[PDB]
């Protein structure tokens, strides 16, 4: 917490003066989300491996400046926007699917180099 | 016997014992062998303190290398290569790490050959090197000091 | 060097430091080009002791990818620790 950082030391990147809660309603989001896939996924164990534990110092600890070694993530200002890509992730893999078996076998032995 | 300072204990191949190992052993096969030699054809050779252990194998290692019939390259090449440094050995023509070296070769022809005279060369030389080891750094150290 | 003390007072004072200190090109401050005869050392390998290359074979020792997963409770890991935020120089930290 502290005293609001005047730049997080990435252009592009912006300071987000509200940081805690959004990455709380950020990461209920991914939790939100991650209940339309099936609990066999294992997309959805890591997810919430990693999701909510996650969750559990942010809504515990407030102090983002703490929680940058919580996560061990770099700045927070980038770790919200890191939980927009899982946010991101998780959509583009509600349509790949990717749990049913290979869609081709690899064709003989294209493999196995050298030749 | 305070004037022998090694015997062949049975043959030419049979590595030469000292009176350090030879104090009580008997002459039979077993202890032979646990003597790191062999009673072989029991061809005994008394050598004092007077001659050289060096010069006493070097006649020994070129009459080895004037018999070997060169068929498989290890004795062939070998035996011969172990003339010539071992000819260094008898001024001291010779690193310390070359009596190292010597064992390797005595290693690499022990066995590797078509025939027993192969590793029957590679005894001698080894027994030597294992017993009068100190004998062989000094006799290098005079001879570099001789030659300064 | 050759240059007086006069217009060498012109460079000091223009420039801001003084440049007779280290100058741009060289004198006799360079080793000669004559330089004597190395003795380049040996290898550390270069023993003629147990020395057999059947020890050091960087070429042979090497092995082909090794088999973990093919076509033919758990926990979450990373390929490797996250990288950990550098601190200041402490000699400068703001230019
Ligand atoms: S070890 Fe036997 S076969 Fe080999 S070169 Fe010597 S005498 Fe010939």
């Amino acid at each position: 917490a502290g005293l609001l950082k005047k730049t997080t030391g990435l252009v592009g990147l912006a300071v987000c003066e509200t940081p805690h809660e959004r990455l709380k309603i950020l990461y209920t989001k991914i939790l939100d989300v991650l209940g339309q896939i099936p609990k066999n996924a294992a997309y959805r164990k890591y997810t919430e491996q990693i999701t909510n534990e996650k969750l559990g110092m942010v809504k515990a600890e407030p102090d983002v400046k703490k929680l940058e070694e919580q996560l061990q993530g770099g700045q927070i200002e980038e770790v919200i926007l890191q939980a927009e890509n899982e946010l991101s992730l998780a959509r583009k893999m509600l349509r790949w699917k990717p749990w049913e078996p290979l869609v081709e076998e690899p064709p003989a032995n294209q493999w196995k180099w050298p030749i | 016997w305070d004037n022998l300072l090694a015997v062949i204990p049975g043959g030419s191949s049979t590595p030469l014992i000292p009176k350090s190992v030879c104090e009580t052993v008997l002459m039979d096969f077993d202890a032979l062998v646990q003597a790191q030699t062999g009673l072989g054809t029991a061809a005994v050779i008394v050598m004092d303190r007077s001659t050289d252990i060096v010069k006493a194998i070097a006649r020994l290692i070129e009459f080895y290398k004037h018999e070997s019939c060169g068929q498989c390259t290890p004795c062939r090449e070998g035996v011969d290569w172990m003339n010539k440094v071992m000819a260094r050995f008898v001024k001291g023509d010779a690193r310390p790490a070359e009596i190292d070296s010597l064992w390797e070769i005595s290693k690499q022809i022990e066995g590797h050959t078509i025939c027993a005279l192969g590793d029957g060369a590679a005894w001698p030389v080894q027994g030597l090197i294992r017993h009068f080891r100190p004998e062989l750094e000094e006799r290098m150290q005079q001879f570099a000091l001789q030659h300064q | 060097a050759s240059a007086t003390r006069v217009i060498q007072l012109l460079r000091n004072w223009a420039s801001g430091r003084d440049l007779q200190a280290k100058l741009q090109l060289r004198y006799q401050e360079i080793s000669k080009r004559t330089q004597p005869p190395p003795k380049l050392p040996v290898g550390p390998s270069h023993k003629l002791s147990n020395n057999y290359y059947c020890t050091r074979d960087g070429r042979r020792e090497a092995m082909p990818p090794s088999i973990v997963m093919s076509s033919q409770e758990k926990k979450a890991v990373t390929p490797a620790p996250p990288i950990k935020r550098w601190e200041l120089s402490k000699d400068q930290p703001y230019l």
